[PDB]
């Protein structure tokens, strides 16, 4: 752990990094169809 | 004395070192027993 270590570290930054951003097209997909019935609940729980 | 019928030369008698097989396990060896715990934990991991 002490040779290679680091990977580890970006294995565990990219992962986070890749939840961030699987929210934020939840939420782009809560804000097409904020156009057609609710501000954010109504495609929010459905595709909850 | 007379003529030499055989030629001498002081030397150094001792043991061989133990020459331990590479066992057939043999493949494991470049990285840590701890290492191959933390790649697969982390493709249980990055696959969850
Ligand atoms: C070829 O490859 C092989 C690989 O197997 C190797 O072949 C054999 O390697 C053996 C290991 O070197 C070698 O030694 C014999 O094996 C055992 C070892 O058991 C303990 O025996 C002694 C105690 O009697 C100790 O001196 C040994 O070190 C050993 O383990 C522990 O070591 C401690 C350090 O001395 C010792 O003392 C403690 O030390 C601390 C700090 O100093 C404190 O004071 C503490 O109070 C002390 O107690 C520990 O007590 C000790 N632990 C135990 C549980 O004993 C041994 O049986 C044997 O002979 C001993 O016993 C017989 C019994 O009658 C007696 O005849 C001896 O006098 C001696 O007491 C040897 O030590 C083998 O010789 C060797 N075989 C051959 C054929 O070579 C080779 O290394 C490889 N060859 C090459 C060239 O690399
Ligand atoms: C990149 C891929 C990663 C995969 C993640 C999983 C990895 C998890 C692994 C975790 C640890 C496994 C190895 C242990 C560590 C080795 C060090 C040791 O001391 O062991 C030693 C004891 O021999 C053993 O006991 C080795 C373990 C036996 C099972 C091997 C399964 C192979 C992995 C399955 C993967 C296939 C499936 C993969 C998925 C389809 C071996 O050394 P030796 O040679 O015996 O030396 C002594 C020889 N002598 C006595 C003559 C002197
Ligand atoms: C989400 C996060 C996870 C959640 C947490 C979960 C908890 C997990 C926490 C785990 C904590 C770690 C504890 C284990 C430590 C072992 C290290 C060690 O030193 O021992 C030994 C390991 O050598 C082996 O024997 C390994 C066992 C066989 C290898 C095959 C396993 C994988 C198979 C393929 C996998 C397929 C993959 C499929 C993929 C889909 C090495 O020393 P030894 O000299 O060999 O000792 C011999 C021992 N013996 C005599 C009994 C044999
Ligand atoms: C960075 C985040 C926060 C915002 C941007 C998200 C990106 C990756 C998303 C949002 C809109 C998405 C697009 C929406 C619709 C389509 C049409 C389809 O036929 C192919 C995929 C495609 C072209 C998508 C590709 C990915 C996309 C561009
Ligand atoms: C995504 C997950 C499942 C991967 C496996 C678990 C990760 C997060 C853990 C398991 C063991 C951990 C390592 C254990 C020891 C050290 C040494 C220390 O000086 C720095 C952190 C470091 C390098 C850790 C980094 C994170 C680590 C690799």
């Amino acid at each position: 752990v002490q040779n290679i270590g680091g990977i580890f570290i970006v294995l565990a930054a990219g992962l986070v990094l890749s939840v961030f951003v699987a929210v934020g097209e939840f939420l782009y997909k809560s804000k097409k169809n904020a156009q057609l019935e609710k501000r954010s609940f109504c495609s929010a729980m459905v595709e909850e | 004395f007379s003529k030499p019928f055989m030629t001498l030369g002081i030397s150094i008698l001792y043991r061989k070192p133990n020459g331990t097989n590479p066992g057939v396990f043999s493949f494991l060896n470049p990285l840590s027993p701890d290492i191959w715990m933390y790649v697969l934990l982390a493709c249980l991991g990055v696959s969850c």
